RNA sequence: GUCUACGGCCAUACCACCCUGAACGCGCCCGAUCUCGUCUGAUCUCGGAAGCUAAGCAGGGUCGGGCCUGGUUAGUACUUGGAUGGGAGACCGCCUGGGAAUACCGGGUGCUGUAGGCU
RNA sequence: GUUUCCGUAGUGUAGUGGUUAUCACGUUCGCCUAACACGCGAAAGGUCCCCGGUUCGAAACCGGGCGGAAACACCA
RNA sequence: CCGUGGAGCAGAAGGGCAAAAGCUCGCUUGAUCUUGAUUUUCAGUACGAAUACAGACCGUGAAAGCGGGGCCUCACGAUC
RNA sequence: ACGCAGUUUUAUCCGGUAAAGCGAAUGAUUAGAGGUCUUGGGGCCGAAACGAUCUCAACCUAUUCUCAAACUUUAAAUGGGUAAGAAGCCCGGCUCGCUGGCGUGGAGCCGGGGUGGAAUGCGAGUGCCUAGUGGGCCACUUUUGGUAAGCAGAACUGGC
């Protein structure tokens, strides 16, 4: 386990786990949702998300420790099934290690220069969302404090933003309450199906 | 619930071709039939297109340009009662007859009638058309089979033999004409002449008259509705070939106009389509208001 | 050290693009390739018998020889020393015309027509292609409405 | 009220899948010759088993296709053996049905002791006038939705002709 | 004792030191490399032009000079 | 206003389902004695013409799926050239120029050449 | 660390020149014996290291890991 | 019945291919002899490989045409 | 007057990188919902019963999260080739053993008529002989290996 000071801002092309890598071990994170996974859309109105500022690489172990800290503060503040946290970020870039000393100069110079896979990190663009927590209206400050506790644990500088959208959907919270009732949006689990008007008439007849 | 039938199949479906989806071309043989070698730069390559359809055969000569295909001459089977062959429009005799009419009409269009008489006395031999020095050269055309399987006895070869005896210098072999034996490699010109004149179906009409008069009246009906007897068929095609070779000029039809026209239904407009949708919306809302209460 | 074989960089270049696979169209063949025709080179993936090279894709040359079912084109290829006129034999499926010479012949025909009109009527024509001139002292119109005032917007994430 | 859209017998398939090649397979071909009056045609691999001793490219099955009045006669013999009692899962969704029989001497064959008892598959497809479009070489067109033969059409045809019983159990 | 392997630096400048040249001068293009059947056309056409062009072209030039 | 034969552009013209088709034509169909090739006249060939538009086919329709085109995305993401611009870096801002795409929305869905025939 | 080789019933192995579960010891049952050793006849016992790709078909051909066995690791 | 390439084309991949370059069947050795040109690597030298021609003798096909090895990218060798 | 250009414009073709996308093919990958053919774990109606009920399993449908140097429908900026005339147009005629329905096509040859045919800059073309060189380095930018290096290796331009 090498420090995160030597694996930082992007200096290589993305090298994913594929047909040509074949040697990367398992990532640290395996799951990506921690809260009420079966939460409906009208249950938790708002969401606060965590916006990066530096074009950096976040490691999977950092994502692990941050989601554990955020989950722990959420279950100590609003308890189980009072929140829904989703790590938006998924690690795919495989960093490499060129290890030596396997106190001698008589084993290997820079002869075999290409390295073996060490672990998985995640290339993060400027403005790309790290995490997103949807909660009730009364849990506004708790999401702020949870992502603030994750802020001290991610490297680099990043900000927090309470979204204008209604949860994880791409539609506005101002338009949601006035527009899901009349015509368009129908809830489908935790996601929302948006229907256009360019359908067959059997869909409109199945509605109403 | 089972299959993933058609999701992006329509979006990645490379359509083949208009004529291939209609099923009228192949293009793997058309790319070799049509395209002239480029040491000529303008010389058209003439193709006799012989298409057999139910009730009618079509014999044409065409070449190609970048805009489409240019047809110089064309002869049909429904024009044979103008030459004498009233009934039997798709027999091998009509194939030979349409090929002869096509060749005579092409040579009448080109003015090469007095020269290149061809094979007047129909014998069924291997009469290759030779060119004469000091005179305009022979017409070099090539066959088109289309999608028909060219086994021995196909009447596209009968139209070929009609064009060759009319005087079109088309290269051909004698091992796909009817009457060619398969085991013995020799060719039977008497059987080929018999099959041109149509004496085999004369023998089959004799067979039906001597075996089953009920079948002889069930099929072959229009024959005895006007008149068909085998000696008059043997004289009938013999006079029809002479009528073609004496008058191939193809008189046409006037066809001014008949100024009365409504058969097909035109399209409806965008506003009409949208108002159909609006009437459907209003009628469904009216039904949901009315029938749920009543 | 790149193992410079034939077509070692042609994963995308000699490929039929999208929704255009299958048999070759016949209007590619049915073209008039005389001598002096300024023609382009664009390689094909269907016909493998006449690929020019990976270096001559997209270039433009002059026809010197025509055969049964190919053509001969002289192409200026740039090498380390200096550009060279090279004599290539390319089949017909890989070749289309160039319309720049056709536009120049259209301009020559228009200039001959204007010169005929000039000799007829004594009218000066200015048949030289002058480039895009500076804008003249034209006169704008602002009737009916005042000009709309634009201001930059505040920053919102 | 129904212009020339008649549910007629298109063909009748006859199949015997012998577990080996040689004497029993040749005698099964002899049985199909005794039914049809014409020679059968053999089958082969695209599988290699190793559970009972056959290999790739061996004569596993014999089969034949009978069309016309002979097909109607052999269909009558098969429904006479089964006594006109099919089952509801015999009819396929494409309008075709098969049933199969054992004890081939029930078809009207004098039992030779050297041949033995071979079972025989009977598979019938239903045809309408206008099904040669999907088989002719020139213009292979589709059939259509209102013209294709379905499950209900096939079972109502079998209720109408030959006086059959569905046995829905 | 490892050395620098390969580069193309300071190469285009050496190319443009002497002014990269089009061949730029081919009037009456070179005739070799053309179809021998077309050569059997053209050479026999040229030598029978040398033989039998005299009197018809001479009288035609006299006719067009008299009409011009 | 159409169709047939050969086509050019290759989905504005493919796929699913439902209606319409007067007259030539296309077809389904009607049988193996010759030419023919098959286990099977099912496919391919041979002389038909008793019915039929049920199918192909040709039109129209689906708040149809796809395809083409136009707005939006967006003067955004990118980007030639420049600075003794900012910042520890990460990168970002400015001058001069060029400028894309998915979502979202709207419209169309064949055009024609040659030869021939129907109203 | 590098280069070769191996992994198969509880144990040591054979077997690919692709399409088996092979031998020997051990266990259980029964016999000979008064009873044991010895001997006999059967039976059970296999993830052919684990996970993937090639094909009609893999343990076999190949790859990534796992655990081992040999050889080298020298001059300053 | 659905089935636009999701199979196959000798092998490592890329490209390409559907009345096909794929599978099956029937005949055949054009995988023949010979002089030049051109492309590739390149110094515009050679070998190797390839392309379009030309002249004989042929194969197939009804003919159009196709074929002087393998659908293309490699699978090979100077003086004496 | 001809000609030339590390330049631009006007047209004309070429590409598949940045970007973007994967509710689009290939490859990965997250979560919830709806549907019911399927075999497999449970208890429940109960002599057993695809006679019937709930859930998990898997599949399908419509969504949704995140990517791809060896993925891609789309597709830049930058860049590459070509043309911008008198060596070019147009007319009339001879030759051909090439080709061929045709004085058909195509090449060659002869004669005649009209140069004011994008911007800016510049006087060009060509022959011979030969030294030195064949150890490089640095910088803005685009980049490969490496944690990084005043490290090693590439591209354009400039400099030592
Ligand atoms: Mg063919
Ligand atoms: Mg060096
Ligand atoms: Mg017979
Ligand atoms: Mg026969
Ligand atoms: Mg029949
Ligand atoms: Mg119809
Ligand atoms: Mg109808
Ligand atoms: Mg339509
Ligand atoms: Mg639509
Ligand atoms: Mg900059
Ligand atoms: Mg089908
Ligand atoms: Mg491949
Ligand atoms: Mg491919
Ligand atoms: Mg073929
Ligand atoms: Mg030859
Ligand atoms: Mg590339
Ligand atoms: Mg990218
Ligand atoms: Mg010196
Ligand atoms: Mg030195
Ligand atoms: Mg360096
Ligand atoms: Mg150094
Ligand atoms: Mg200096």
């Amino acid at each position: 386990r090498r420090p995160a000071r030597c694996y930082r801002y992007c200096k290589n092309k993305p090298y994913p786990k594929s047909r040509f890598c074949r040697g990367v071990p398992d990532a640290k994170i395996r799951i990506f949702d921690l809260g009420r996974k079966k939460a409906k859309v009208d249950e938790f109105p708002l969401c606060g998300h965590m916006v990066s500022d530096e074009y950096e690489q976040l490691s999977s172990e950092a994502l692990e420790a941050a989601r554990i800290c955020a989950n722990k503060y959420m279950v100590k503040s609003c308890g189980k099934d009072g929140f829904h946290i989703r790590v938006r970020l998924h690690p795919f870039h495989v960093i490499r290690i060129n290890k030596m000393l396997s106190a001698d100069r008589l084993q290997t110079g820079m002869r075999g220069a290409f390295g073996k896979p060490q672990g998985t990190v995640a290339r993060v663009h400027i403005g790309q969302v790290i995490m997103s927590i949807r909660t009730k209206l009364q849990n506004k400050e708790h999401v702020i404090e949870a992502l603030r506790r994750a802020k001290f644990k991610f490297p680099g500088r990043q900000k927090i933003h309470i979204s204008k959208k209604w949860g994880f959907t791409k539609f506005n919270a101002d338009e949601f309450e006035d527009m899901v009732a009349e015509k368009r949006l129908i809830p489908d689990g935790c996601g929302v199906k948006y229907i256009p008007n360019r359908g067959p008439l059997d869909k409109w007849r199945a509605l109403h | 619930v089972k299959v993933v039938k058609n999701k992006a199949y329509f979006k990645r479906y490379q359509v083949k071709f208009r004529r291939r989806r209609e099923g009228k071309t192949d293009y793997y043989a058309r790319k070799r039939l049509v395209i002239q070698d480029k040491n000529k730069y303008n010389t058209p390559k003439y193709r006799m297109i012989v298409r057999v359809t139910n009730r009618d055969i079509i014999c044409q000569i065409a070449y190609a340009r970048i805009e489409g295909d240019m047809i110089v001459c064309a002869a049909y089977a429904h024009e044979l009662p103008k030459y004498g062959v009233k009934v039997g429009l798709t027999n091998y005799a009509a194939a030979y007859c349409t090929g002869l009419l096509l060749a005579r009409r092409l040579l009448n269009r080109f003015g090469m009638d007095k020269i290149y008489e061809g094979q007047v006395e129909v014998t069924g031999d291997e009469y290759n058309v030779e060119s004469i020095d000091g005179q305009p050269g022979a017409f070099t055309c090539y066959l088109d089979a289309g999608l028909a399987r060219t086994t021995t006895g196909n009447k596209v070869f009968g139209a070929l033999k009609g064009a060759v005896d009319g005087g079109l210098s088309i290269p051909h072999s004698t091992k796909r004409f009817p009457g060619y034996d398969s085991e013995s490699k020799e060719f039977n010109a008497e059987v080929h002449r018999k099959h041109i004149m149509g004496q085999n179906v004369a023998d089959y009409m004799r067979y039906l008259m001597e075996e089953d008069e009920d079948a002889y009246k069930k099929q072959f009906s229009q024959y005895i509705k006007n008149s068909v007897t085998p000696d008059m068929m043997e004289e009938m095609y013999k006079k029809a070939h002479a009528a073609i070779r004496e008058n191939p000029v193809y008189e046409k039809k006037p066809k001014k106009e008949v100024k009365k026209k409504r058969w097909n239904r035109p399209k409806m407009s965008l506003a009409q389509k949208k108002d159909r949708v609006a009437q459907k919306k209003a009628s469904f809302l009216r039904a949901q208001e009315r029938a749920a209460e009543s | 050290t790149n193992t410079k074989g034939k077509r070692r960089g042609t994963r995308y270049m000699f490929s039929r693009p999208f929704r255009k696979h299958g048999v070759v169209p016949l209007a590619t063949y049915m073209r008039i390739y005389k001598k002096g025709d300024i023609v382009d080179i664009k390689g094909m993936g269907t016909v493998q018998k006449g690929m020019p090279h990976k270096c001559y894709h997209g270039k433009t040359g002059r026809v010197y020889n025509v055969t049964q079912h190919a053509v001969g084109i002289v192409v200026n290829k740039q090498v380390k020393g200096k550009i060279l006129a090279k004599r290539i034999n390319v089949r017909i499926e890989h070749i289309k015309h160039s319309k720049s010479r056709d536009s120049f012949l259209k301009r020559v025909k228009e200039n001959d027509q204007k010169k005929k009109e000039a000799k007829e009527k004594g009218t000066w024509v200015q048949l030289k292609r002058q480039p895009a001139p500076p804008r003249e002292a034209h006169f704008v119109r602002t009737n009916g409405k005042e000009p709309e005032l634009l201001e930059p917007i505040p920053y919102e994430f | 009220e129904n212009p020339m859209r008649e549910l007629r017998i298109r063909k009748l398939c006859l199949n015997i899948c012998v577990g080996e090649s040689g004497d029993r397979l040749t005698r099964a071909a002899k049985v199909l010759e005794q039914l049809t009056g014409q020679t059968p045609v053999f089958s082969k691999a695209r599988y290699t088993v190793r559970s009972f001793g056959i290999r790739r490219n061996e004569k596993i099955a014999v089969h034949c296709t009978v069309r016309g009045a002979k097909a109607e006669e052999i269909l009558e013999k098969g429904l006479k053996v089964r006594e006109y009692e099919l089952r509801k899962n015999n009819f396929s969704d494409t309008g075709n049905f098969g049933f199969g029989i054992q004890e081939h001497i029930d078809l009207g064959i004098k039992y030779d002791p050297s041949i033995g008892i071979y079972g025989l598959d009977f598979y019938v497809v239903l045809g309408r006038p206008g099904f040669s479009i999907a088989d002719k070489k020139r213009r292979t067109g589709c059939i259509g939705a209102k013209h294709r033969i379905s499950k209900e059409e096939a079972m109502r045809w079998f209720q109408q002709k030959y006086d059959g019983i569905i046995l829905p159990g | 004792a490892k050395s620098k392997n390969h580069t193309t630096h300071n190469q285009s400048r050496k190319w443009h030191r002497n002014g990269i040249k089009k061949p730029r001068s081919q009037r009456y293009e070179s005739l070799k490399g053309v179809d021998p059947k077309f050569l059997r056309n053209m050479r026999f056409a040229k030598k029978h032009n040398k033989k039998g062009l005299k009197k018809m072209q001479a009288n035609n030039a006299k006719a067009m000079s008299a009409r011009a």
